[PDB]
RNA sequence: AAUUCUUGGACCGGCGCAAGACGGACCAGAGCGAAAGCAUUUGCCAAGAAUGUUUUCAUUAAUCAAGAACGAAAGUCGGAGGUUCGAAGACGAUCAGAUACCGUCGUAGUUCCGACCAUAAACGAUGCCGACCGGCGAUGCGGCGGCGUUAUUCCCAUGACCCGCCGGGCAGCUUCCGGGAAACCAAAGUCUUUGGGUUCCGGGGGGAGUAUGGUUGCAAAGCUGAAACUUAAAGGAAUUGA
């Protein structure tokens, strides 16, 4: 069955990012993809998206900019303290240069560098360089 | 063969496979008629067959799958039969049978919404058996024998629209479906019909109670036509008053005179009225229209005529009173008119008519 | 795909976008609500109820025209069966499988899909227990099944 | 090809598509007035009806149900109805 | 070739009768089934996937220690049956020898009913559930739209073809999707840019599926299952030779 949503989700765009489209559509819209999404979205490796309500879960189609190598779901969703967000970085991403962890913490769900200003810990989500 | 209780519950369950793919549609009527030769006991074979009877009948319009197409000989001749039967019972026990409470079973059809209108089944199975018959005639080679072999059966038509007509617990007001089905099989009728039963001297040919009963359905429609007039203009609908006038004033033709008829259709207005009417009535019209002016010929009127049949003869469809004519023009449409035209034998006759507009001008 | 069988059909009913009612139906909230008491009366499932409602009234769902649902709408005037209409369903099938099984005692099939019926039973039966609309006591065991209708 | 418009597909596409793969799910059904030529009245009935449906107080069958669309009867008029 | 059968008429032709097996060709890279497996006609009994749906319930689901149903063939016990074929047997040939291949007979068995057995190269040598990622032409079942041909002559309406579309299914051809040691694979892809869920299970070759205990069985045997000792290789795909 589908256990997880957003695994789906960010299969579907690397598949598509992969082949070379324009833009893809990955179903089951959730609050937790949009807000995947909009974070991906705010540092530029997706373009604008349109999040389409039928009545259930909606539908999203997210306009793809050739400039995302990956993104990734780390699952079960590990509860990342600060001090080991170090060595999460570390063994994920590419360099020290580029790339995020987006982790779900008290605050909202946001990136590694955003958590560690704010000083929070939390669930890890994913990456995407 | 217990309690009504096996005989509701296989009534329940025979026409229950009706219309379904897999029908059988012929050997469903005999299961329907092994339901009342093992119905050998009272309520339960000589109390409730009419709920049976109602299914009976109903399972043998259902034989045939099209609507276009006509009863067999076989099947047309005991349906007249199985309606009968309805009637042999219907008449010598005066009450309602499906409802309408006496003991408690196996009437009392109350828990069924209304035991009024499966009540009022009966005029539309001789409505829908009024209907059936003028396919039998529409489908017959009018210039063979053939047409007069089933002409025979308007003896047997006529009968059961008067036999279920003097039948007066309607549930005037209400009847008047069932006065102008009737009515319809008598506006055509002719003089020596309506005549050669008036006009036998009046003495010691014609003056008992019961032979003067053949004297009953020459003016029937003095009575029954004013009834589908101030009932009918009081209540809902329209159409059984427009039809109901018409056939009188077709039936003040041909055997009465003029100025009898002539008013009715200026009272009705249909000269300026008929233009938002349905085609099955605008050539009953057409049909009353062209009499009118052969009537005024037959009584020495030879202008009145004239003045009156231009606008019908003027055109090349002079067959607005009879099986339509020649070419294309949307084929589907022209099959929605081959169950349209009117039945051979009433048709105003067209080397008859063209004989008055040549002979009155 | 299927819980006991290796088919993976996709085909199921698909409501419109709109909720919203149609124009040309004239029948009122309470007007399907008496139907369905009529219905239900009659000696008809909430499954059957909405498949003669939609086929001769023109009613797409009681839902989006009355305010509830059948079952919810039958339960209310006090019409709704003791145990559900699926699980009663299940029980009638495994009872009809048995009684054919007890003469075939050389049908292997019929034994095996006996056991993928009761199974199923067992299975949906504890939904209804935790759900509190069967009592906890509630046991489905063959020799006292055929006498549950 | 990469670059179609998956917001903007034009009808024909969406027509062509099973009923549960549109951009928005869609019934394939709809309603349709059908009245026989002897009555006045017009019916509500089912495009996939699967019971048969009668004209009033069983005047006659008006629908055969099968596989997929219900079989209306020769001699019909039906007027497939829009909201 | 011989063993064997036959003037007590074999083999061959004809007409009858009885028995017990099996369902040819049609029969296909077709169908159904959880797998083993399943084919003359008709009837009865219960089940089932797929399609169709503007019906219903509303998370009831996926995979699974324990426990449980079915499980080709051979094998075992009791009953009925024994036409064909046929382990052991008995001979006839072949050969240096032949306890074999070839031949003539032929017992258990091969068939049915009721009880055990539980393994097969039981194979796709490929767990099940879910998502995404190319193209093309067929094929089986269901639905939908469409020129026209044809059968009911009376054609509405049903079947048989014809041209597409949608959903499941057995497969096919094609390609720098991509993977791989290669062979090859739309999965054996989406894997150092490594995490969707979950059960079983492998750790150089032998000893060894062996001993020992325990457990199931009437028995054969099944399931679980080591060690001492021995050894530098055994092996998989592909290339050039012979």
């Amino acid at each position: 069955v589908r256990m997880n949503v957003l695994a789906d989700a960010l299969k579907s765009i690397n598949n598509a990012e992969k082949r070379g489209k324009r833009q893809v559509l990955i179903r089951p819209c959730s609050k937790v993809i949009v807000r995947f999404l909009t974070v991906m979205m705010k540092h530029g490796y997706i373009g604008e998206f349109e999040i389409i309500d039928d009545h259930r879960a909606g539908k999203i189609v997210v306009n793809l900019t050739g400039r995302l190598n990956k993104c990734g779901v780390i699952s079960p969703r590990f509860d990342v303290q600060l001090k080991d967000l170090e060595k999460w970085q570390n063994n994920l991403l590419p360099s020290r240069q580029f790339g995020f962890i987006v982790l779900t913490t008290s605050a909202g769900i946001m990136d590694h560098e955003e958590a560690r200003r704010k000083h929070t810990g939390g669930k890890i989500l994913g990456f995407f360089f | 063969e217990i309690t009504h209780a096996v005989v509701i519950k296989k009534l329940n369950e025979i026409l229950q496979a009706r219309g379904k793919k897999g029908t059988d549609r012929a050997a469903q009527i005999e299961l329907l008629q092994l339901l009342v030769q093992i119905a050998s006991e009272n309520n339960l074979g000589e109390g409730v067959i009419v709920k049976i009877k109602f299914n009976i009948i109903a399972s043998l319009y259902d034989y045939n799958p099209n609507l276009a197409t006509y009863m067999k000989p076989e099947m047309w001749q005991k349906c007249l039969d199985c309606i009968n039967e309805l009637m042999d019972i219907l008449f010598a026990n005066p009450n309602i049978f499906v409802g309408e409470n006496i003991l408690e079973e196996s009437e009392n059809l109350q828990n069924v919404d209304q035991p009024l209108r499966v009540r009022g089944c009966i005029l539309t199975l001789v409505e829908r058996m009024d209907e059936e018959f003028t396919k039998i005639m529409q489908n017959t080679d009018p210039h063979s024998q053939e047409y007069v072999e089933h002409l025979k059966d308007e003896a047997q038509v006529c009968a059961i629209i008067e036999r279920v007509q003097r039948y007066l617990e309607e549930k005037t007001e209400e009847i008047c479906r069932v006065y102008l089905r009737r009515i319809l099989h008598t506006y055509y009728k002719f003089d020596y019909k309506a005549h050669q039963r008036q006009l036998t001297p009046p003495e010691g040919s014609s003056k008992s109670e019961q032979d003067q009963a053949e004297n009953e359905g020459e003016d029937s429609a003095v009575l029954m036509e004013r009834l589908c007039k101030y009932i009918y203009a009081k209540d809902r609908t329209d159409r059984i008053r427009t039809c109901a006038i018409l056939c009188h004033i077709y039936h003040h033709a041909l055997h009465s005179r003029w100025y009898q008829a002539r008013d009715l259709m200026l009272m009705s207005h249909l000269q300026d009225n008929i233009q938002h009417a349905d085609p099955p009535v605008q050539i009953l019209y057409n049909r009353t229209m062209v009499q009118l002016g052969i009537c005024a010929f037959r009584q020495g009127l030879t202008k009145d005529a004239h003045n009156a049949l231009l606008d019908i003869q003027s055109s090349g469809r002079a067959k607005e009173l009879l099986g339509q004519g020649l070419l294309l023009r949307s084929l589907q449409e022209r099959n929605q008119e081959q169950e349209k035209v009117e039945r051979r034998r009433q048709e105003p006759f067209h080397l008859h008519i063209n004989l008055e507009l040549l002979e009155c001008v | 795909g299927r819980m006991h069988a290796p088919g993976k059909g996709l085909s199921q009913s698909a409501l419109p976008y709109r909720r919203s009612v149609p124009t040309w139906l004239k029948l009122t909230s309470d007007d399907v609500k008496e139907q369905i008491y009529k219905l239900a009366k009659k000696g008809l499932t909430p499954s059957q109820i909405g498949v003669i409602l939609r086929d001769s009234h023109g009613v797409a769902q009681v839902r989006f025209v009355t305010g509830n649902k059948i079952l919810r709408i039958l339960k209310s005037k006090g019409l709704a069966p003791d145990l559900p209409e699926d699980l009663y369903h299940l029980i009638k099938k495994a009872v009809a499988v048995r009684k054919h099984l007890e003469r075939n005692r050389k049908d292997k099939d019929a034994k095996f899909r006996l056991i993928l019926i009761e199974s199923r039973i067992h299975r949906l039966a504890r939904y209804y227990k935790t759900k509190r609309v069967l009592p906890p006591n509630w046991k489905y065991e063959s020799s006292t099944a055929s006498a549950l209708v | 090809p990469l670059a179609k418009d998956l917001l903007h597909p034009s009808p024909e596409e969406e027509k062509r598509k099973h009923k549960k793969k549109r951009l928005v799910q869609s019934p394939n059904s709809y309603f349709m007035d059908v009245k026989c030529p002897g009555c006045y009245k017009i019916t509500t009935v089912f495009s996939h009806a699967q019971t048969v449906v009668l004209c009033v107080g069983c005047s006659t069958v008006l629908c055969q149900p099968t596989g997929g669309k219900a079989r209306l009867t020769e001699g019909c008029s039906f007027r497939r109805k829009q909201h």
